[PDB]
DNA sequence: TACAGATTTTATGTTTAGATCTTTTATGCTTGCTTTTCAAA
DNA sequence: TTTGAAAAGCAAGCATAAAAGATCTAAACATAAAATCTGTA
């Protein structure tokens, strides 16, 4: 049995899109066909942009890596907010080879494995460039005996708050006694993803001292001035100009859920919108309306659909008090132009005023609310071009056929679901899973781990085992699962252990001990011993 | 195959695979290249002295873990794969079975047989079944009769 | 290519990896290895330790008793030397293969009785009542490593070098597979038994496990220390395998250990030397001087060591002792240099028994310094005071700042306070620590006389006395001073 | 035959991941006693 | 407005889990000389 071992790989037999057909079956192959081909054209042209955002703040860093780096000491340069991901790239400067050696946690358990490393990673380097050596400081004290040129080593250590910071220390001190040959230059780079307290309280005060005399900072991460973040939604926003609108609910779950992750918000938020378009150009058929070449078939199943509008309801309650599918296509040539705006708002805040630290998720939020005035109040230098830089925010009608919203709950459930909270609501209520529709068993009868549940939740932190195990067999009716374990007449030894007169009491607790492990195995109980299993006492509270 | 002359635990596919073939020779490091190679096929086994399988200083899991390797595949559809395990008891699903200690009468028994051959019997019919009495029990040993009527 | 590290010392012996199973084409191809040159083994280092003496060395009366009372130069051994020989001669006889394991302490002949079996085989063999045998002998302290055995057997075997996986299925299939009438019969002694023991026992089991074939004709004579070193130390697969009828060598009674040395001194005891008195050589047949060892000493020695260890070695180094005590004092009084009876006493043997005997950690503690003396005397205090066994050595430098304290009008103690806190000077400070307090604690531990725990803290270590309570306060009450306080 | 190169075998050193046992310290249950708000008059 | 009374807090003591680490080993990683296998020649 394959399924009793470790890993095993299989071949399926065989004998093209995964988009279904919507509008209750009755959409054509071909609108299915075209709104795979509409999605990909537009998730392609967004993820190009991420690309050479990407690529771009990719070479930026190294750029200012190397200008940081080159400008009887170290030259350290402290990297805040870095995830020791950055590819740091030595020029050949003549008569002296630049070696660069990188150091992780787990490469440095003392002292002497990250020495050993370090002279192995350097003498490779050197001899890949230019009898072997002791891998050890003294291949530093004959460097230019051994290869003629001088030194410049640049350590850059991965993830440091990670580290051992005695060993470290101590390396540190090491790597000190190379500063009387003179051929030797090191530089250091500390990846710091805390702050620099957290670094300078685990350090000795010689080592700070030492470390002072020639440092530079540098704060690079994803959340330093909303650079990077703002070109991504641009470009997501430039995708889906002219075809598709952004509710303020979405941008605002764009801004709370993009609040919560620090470190790496970026690809969040492209995953958000990612999995947004996504949901837009599998849920809608009216997603090959967002170019006017498929407007040449509209059925009445369309029709039908975009009269149950609210702004299409409200537009012909206003014409019944003042005074179709022509009509539904004329809605379809005008521009929206409020991502114009506030990409000329943004260019206006960057390159007329200086202003570089505004999030434009949140602008475009207060954009597609209404309230840019209270945005633009917190700076004090917009008190007088206000006027010009406000838009009132038009009223589309069939604005919501086109549009990416979040009121299902749908991206809160893909992405960002209450896990605990969805196990713990599946387990107490049961029939909001279960279809209500063993025939009289299923109707008087709950499952044994929703059962189980109710025990667990209205029971106290430590539970005995064997009342919970009565509190469990008094809710079963046992002759009702007598009746249902003798409706089988086909197995002998089943027939003959129900007709025993202590049957219920033997099948309630082999029922009430595989939920109790398969309790155990979700790590709801835990047992208060190691020899005993007399006593559990339960670590899992609804609600939390 | 005896056991103890195998150098690690891990070698007995190896060890089952060189005992059947001239050919090629193929590198054999997990049961799997074994039953690749029993697969286009019967083939019976056995494996003397199998407490040695077992691995030291490895967690009950780990130190059971080459021997079931050696029991699944016997236990797998479509392979030509017969598995006979003596193994000695106090050292320490398949087909068990077990070998009783002998009793006084069948070490007798043993013993006329044995010695059916020679035609002048030496010992006593008495003595024999004394020293059959006295070699029995738990751990019932015929080497240890058999070391007993040499020194007598 | 650069190298992660270099073992530029391996020294590779040039054995080969083909065994014995893969040379031939089938069974049915062996040749009778009896009748081939390199089977069965069918010394260049001796001339390194030669060289011209141009002195004439003067060998005086005790020399040859010296000499004499050499292990390397058997009366009591008659039953185990009958048996072995019995078991080997019917295995030889029949062309079977066989255990015979023997046992005992050290130095009570069985090493000796079984190359004395061995010979008188190979004498039975030399004039053709047995087949002829090869023998074998295997000792497991004088290998490096345990798998060597394996090759040293084979190596004995076939005349071939391989290595040790090779070698042992090389030996597995030359004695389950080659009949018998294509091969010869081998004798193997493996002696010191327990030095053949691995965590795994697959030696120990091979070799008990080859015994067992049919066509092995093999004798294994395994001798070791004790009768129960299979139901301690090895499986019950190896115990069976072993056996039951196992062969006990108990210690010499007084009368074995006399008759032994008497067999030794055959021909010197109560004999005539003409000894040169100008030089003291003695040349066995200027005066003519007789000789003699006193069968009450031999007789009190013999009885010692059979009480206490039943030792050959020991009995007949006891006798050499007061040989060598006898004449230390001959050449010290007859002015005897290196180039009308002499009776080997009963003094001389009552002290070499007693050399032995005597204990030097009273003696050694009795010699030390004042402050080594004081630190075993504060020791002692705490012990007496909270009955630990181990005190923190804080405890013993505060009890050591009390006691001199305390006795300040001890005439003694003021005249060394001044030596123990300020080394005699001024211009040195109160010291916390007592002169020389590291170097009486470093003495104190090479001796063996203390245990100190490892730790970096040097107050709450703990140190403990290795040595018994009642000879260290023996010691202590040698001492003029620390009897008085 | 036959020799040069490639691969295997046997042997040993280097470093990491993890198990097992021992010792000292934290923690949880038990029993007694005292404080303190809570449903009822 | 009281009022007694049960929920809760404090403390000592002992059994026991658990952290910290001393000691050790298997396995991954690494090198390397002699034997052995191909592979043409
Ligand atoms: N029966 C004996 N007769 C004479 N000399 C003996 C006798 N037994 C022992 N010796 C002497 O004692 C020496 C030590 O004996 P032997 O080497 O046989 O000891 P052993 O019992 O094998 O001890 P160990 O366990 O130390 O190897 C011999 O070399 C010999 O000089
Ligand atoms: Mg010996």
């Amino acid at each position: 049995a394959d399924a009793q071992r470790s890993h095993y790989t299989v071949y399926p037999s065989l004998p093209h899109i995964p988009f279904v057909k919507l509008l209750s079956g009755k959409e054509s192959e071909v609108n299915v066909e075209k709104r795979w081909e509409l999605y990909h054209q537009l998730h392609s042209h967004f993820h190009d942009q991420v690309d050479h955002i990407i690529d771009n703040i990719e070479a930026d860093l190294k750029a200012e890596i190397s200008d940081l780096l080159y400008s009887r000491c170290f030259n350290t340069i402290f990297l805040l907010g870095s995830d020791s991901t950055t590819k740091i790239e030595l020029k050949d400067e003549s008569s002296r080879y630049n070696v660069l050696i990188e150091l992780t946690p787990k490469e440095s358990p003392n002292v002497r494995m990250m020495l050993r490393r370090s002279m192995y990673k350097l003498y490779s380097a050197a001899d890949a460039e230019e009898n072997d050596v002791s891998y050890d400081l003294s291949l530093v004290e004959n460097f230019k005996r051994l290869f003629g040129k001088d030194l410049a080593m640049v350590f850059n250590f991965k993830d440091v708050d990670s580290i051992n910071f005695n060993t470290l220390d101590n390396f540190i001190i090491l790597l000190k006694s190379a500063f009387k040959y003179d051929h030797v230059k090191i530089s250091l780079i500390f990846n710091i993803n805390t702050n620099l307290s957290n670094i300078e309280k685990n350090l000795r005060q010689s080592t700070i001292r030492l470390l002072k005399r020639n440092y530079h900072k540098l704060d690079v991460s994803s959340n330093k001035g909303f650079k990077y973040g703002n070109q991504i939604f641009q470009s997501f926003l430039d995708t889906v100009d002219g075809k598709l609108n952004l509710s303020d609910r979405f941008v605002e779950f764009i801004l709370s859920k993009m609040a919560n992750n620090t470190n790496h918000n970026l690809q969040l938020l492209t995953k958000m919108l990612d999995y947004s378009l996504m949901s837009y150009f599998f849920q809608n058929a009216f997603s090959v309306f967002i170019d006017p070449v498929n407007v040449d078939f509209l059925n009445d199943d369309y029709l039908k659909i975009l009269s149950r509008c609210p702004t299409f309801m409200f537009f012909v309650e206003g014409l019944i008090k003042q005074h179709l599918e022509e009509f539904f296509v004329e809605f379809l040539v005008r521009e929206n132009p409020i991502n114009g705006h506030a990409k000329f708002v943004a260019r206006f805040l960057e390159e007329e005023l200086n202003i570089t630290n505004f999030n434009l998720i949140e602008l475009y939020h207060n954009l597609l609310i209404g309230k840019l005035d209270s945005y633009l109040d917190r700076w004090s230098a917009c008190k007088e071009y206000k006027d010009r830089l406000h838009f009132e925010p038009i009223d589309t009608i069939f604005q919501e056929l086109f549009t990416l919203d979040n009121r299902s709950g749908l991206l809160t459930q893909s992405i960002f679901p209450s896990y605990k909270s969805n196990i713990e609501d599946n387990l107490l209520s049961w029939e909001q899973v279960l279809p209500s529709l063993s025939g009289d068993l299923d109707k008087i009868m709950a499952p044994v781990l929703g059962q189980l549940f109710k025990l667990y939740r209205e029971a106290n932190m430590t539970i005995n085992i064997y009342d919970f195990y009565i509190a469990f067999r008094e809710t079963l009716p046992k002759e009702e699962i007598l009746n249902f374990i003798r409706k089988d007449p086909s197995n002998t030894k089943l027939l003959e252990l129900a007709e025993t007169p202590d049957a219920f009491d033997k099948v309630a607790l082999i029922l009430f001990m595989q939920a109790i492990f398969a309790f155990e195995n979700m790590g709801l109980i835990k047992f208060q011993s190691t020899k005993s299993y007399d006593l559990v006492e339960k670590c899992v509270w609804r609600g939390i | 195959i005896n056991c103890i002359s195998l150098g690690e635990p891990s070698s007995i596919f190896q060890k089952i695979f060189d005992s059947f073939q001239d050919g090629p020779t193929l590198q054999i490091k997990n049961m799997q290249h074994l039953q690749k190679f029993l697969e286009p096929y019967t083939f019976v086994v056995v494996l003397d002295e199998m407490d040695r399988l077992l691995h030291a200083n490895t967690s009950e899991t780990q130190s059971v873990r080459t021997i079931l390797e050696l029991f699944l595949l016997a236990k797998l559809p479509t392979v030509s794969f017969v598995l006979i395990g003596m193994a000695n008891s106090l050292d320490m699903l398949p087909q068990t079975i077990v070998f009783q200690p002998y009793t006084a009468e069948q070490m007798y028994e043993i013993v006329i047989q044995k010695m059916s051959s020679l035609p002048t019997i030496i010992f006593q019919p008495m003595a024999i079944k004394f020293a059959a009495k006295k070699c029995a029990g738990n751990t019932g040993d015929l080497r240890k009769l058999f070391d007993v009527l040499r020194g007598s | 290519v650069i190298r992660k590290f270099t073992k530029k010392n391996v020294a590779r012996a040039k054995k080969k990896y083909t065994p014995f199973s893969k040379r031939f084409k089938s069974i049915a191809a062996i040749p009778d290895l009896t009748s081939l040159p390199e089977f069965y083994g069918n010394s260049r280092f001796e001339n390194k330790l030669k060289t011209t003496q141009k002195h004439q060395i003067v060998e005086t009366i005790f020399s040859k008793v010296k000499k004499q009372l050499n292990s390397s130069y058997l009366p009591a051994r008659e039953n185990e030397f009958a048996s072995i020989y019995l078991s080997a001669y019917s295995a030889i006889e029949s062309d079977s293969a066989t255990t015979i394991y023997v046992a005992g302490t050290p130095g009570v002949g069985k090493t000796l009785t079984v190359r004395e079996v061995v010979k008188e085989l190979l004498s039975s063999s030399a004039q053709r009542e047995i087949p002829d045998f090869l023998y074998v002998e295997i000792n497991g302290l004088k290998m490096v490593k345990p798998t060597d055995c394996y090759e040293t057997l084979w190596n004995k075997v076939s005349g071939e070098r391989l290595t040790w996986a090779a070698s042992m299925e090389s030996l597995e299939f030359y004695f389950k597979r080659v009949p018998k009438n294509k091969k010869k019969t081998i004798v193997v002694l493996l002696d010191e038994l327990d030095a053949m023991v691995t965590k795994s026992q697959d030696i120990m089991y091979n070799f008990f496990n080859w015994t067992t074939y049919e066509n092995a004709k093999l004798i294994v004579i395994a001798v070791a220390n004790t009768m129960d070193l299979p139901e301690r130390q090895l499986g019950n697969k190896i115990t069976s395998r072993i056996g039951f009828t196992r062969i006990m060598f108990t210690g010499y009674t007084h009368e074995e250990l006399k008759n032994i040395i008497d067999l030794r001194l055959k021909g010197l005891n109560d004999s005539f030397f003409y000894v040169d008195t100008k030089t003291g050589n003695a040349i066995l047949i200027v005066r003519k001087v007789r000789l003699r060892m006193s069968a009450d000493a031999i007789e009190i020695a013999s009885r010692k060591v059979a009480s206490v260890s039943g030792d050959a070695r020991r009995a007949l180094k006891v006798c050499k002792r007061a040989a060598e005590i006898a004449e230390k004092h001959y050449m010290a009084k007859h002015g005897y240099g290196y180039d009308g009876v002499q009776t080997v006493h009963i003094t001389h043997v009552m002290k070499a028994l007693n050399e032995t005997l005597n204990s030097h950690v009273i003696t050694f503690m009795t010699r030390l310094s004042f402050t080594a003396k004081l630190f075993i005397y504060a020791l002692l205090n705490l012990m007496k005071k909270n009955g630990s066994q181990e005190q923190e050595l804080g405890d013993i430098v505060d009890e050591i700042k009390l006691l001199i304290e305390v006795n300040g009008s001890n005439k003694f103690v003021m005249e060394i306070a001044k030596t123990l806190f300020q080394q005699g000077s001024d211009n040195i400070s109160e010291q916390l620590r007592i002169i020389s307090w590291d170097f009486v604690l470093n003495q104190l531990l090479d001796a063996g006389i203390l245990f100190k725990q490892t730790m970096k803290n040097d107050r709450i270590c703990c140190v403990k006395l290795n040595i018994s309570v009642e000879e260290a306060k023996r010691a202590m009450n040698e001492d003029e001073t620390l009897r008085n306080l």
